[PDB]
């Protein structure tokens, strides 16, 4: 559940 | 062994002071260990992996890294030029889509997968898993990370990049794993790095050069970049026989550079990953  | 003109982060983890440019490390280089990078995938064909990288599972239509992030993290773990553990074996598990997003149920499945899959692999020196991802608190996600760790895998997870207490994020907030914050080349906590009592250690995370898709390289920043430094260091120490998967995080904290970081909030560890190499 990112884009980290 | 010594790599001259190395990326700053590699140099930092083998020095007691900032500003050096040489990465000093034992030639064993994590050979015989295995690291699972649970992310957007890995471009296994990148020349920098020397055939030591392999995709083992995807939860999407393809096993290809169409993002770059996973390839970047993998490169910091174990690519020839940009990696901490230059002879380790890398396994890619694609739980994030090409936009770098993923549902918690998929991320959990990915962790459970690794716990089982490692039993089918030849990793005599040990197994590590690098999770450069996270979102809001979830007891289910924490539990999955705790299971992976319990199964005998050294689990390293990013603290997160909200400049906030990591207690509110997962799997960062699971106490049993190794939660990694980020620092910059001047030994300051990275401006975006989460902090808090749950952090175990810091690693280099600002302006990190590594592999990228299309057989390229690029510099990006994040606790996502710090995590693979610690995962690679663990693989390296396990190969040397200095610690095991169950105790690697504690060992890394115990042998860290202490008190060198600035802008660390009271209550957060002031510890920076260090390999203690002596020629
Ligand atoms: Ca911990």
């Amino acid at each position: 559940v990112l884009l980290h | 062994a010594a790599q001259t003109n190395a990326p700053w982060g590699l140099a930092r983890i083998s020095s007691t002071s900032p500003g050096t440019s040489t990465y000093y490390y034992d030639e064993s280089a994590g050979q015989g260990s295995c690291v699972y990078v649970i992310d957007t995938g890995i471009e296994a064909s990148h020349p920098e992996f020397e055939g030591r990288a392999q995709m083992v599972k995807t939860y999407y239509y393809s096993s290809r890294d169409g993002n770059g992030h996973g390839t970047h993290c993998a490169g910091t773990v174990g690519s020839r030029t940009y990696g901490v553990a230059k002879k380790t074996q890398l396994f890619g598990v694609k739980v994030l889509d090409d936009n770098g997003s993923g549902q918690y149920s998929t991320i959990i499945a990915g962790m459970d997968f690794v716990a089982s899959d490692k039993n089918n692999r030849n990793c005599p020196k040990g197994v590590v898993a690098s999770l450069s991802l996270g979102g809001g608190y979830s007891s289910s996600v924490n539990s999955a990370a705790a299971r992976l760790q319990s199964s005998g895998v050294m689990v390293a997870v990013a603290a997160g990049n909200n400049n906030a207490d990591a207690r509110n994020y997962s799997p960062a907030s699971e106490p049993s794993v190794c939660t990694v914050g980020a620092s910059d080349r001047y030994d300051r906590r990275s401006s975006f790095s989460n902090y808090g009592s749950v952090l175990d250690i810091f690693g280099p995370g600002t302006d990190i050069l590594s592999t990228w898709i299309g057989g390229s390289t690029r510099s990006i920043s994040g606790t996502s970049m710090a995590t693979p430094h610690v995962a690679g260091l663990a693989a390296y120490l396990m190969t040397l026989g200095k610690t095991t998967a169950a105790s690697a995080c504690r060992y890394i904290a115990d042998t860290a550079n202490k008190g060198d970081l600035s802008n660390i909030p009271f209550g957060t560890v002031n510890l920076l990953a260090y390999n203690n190499y002596q020629a």
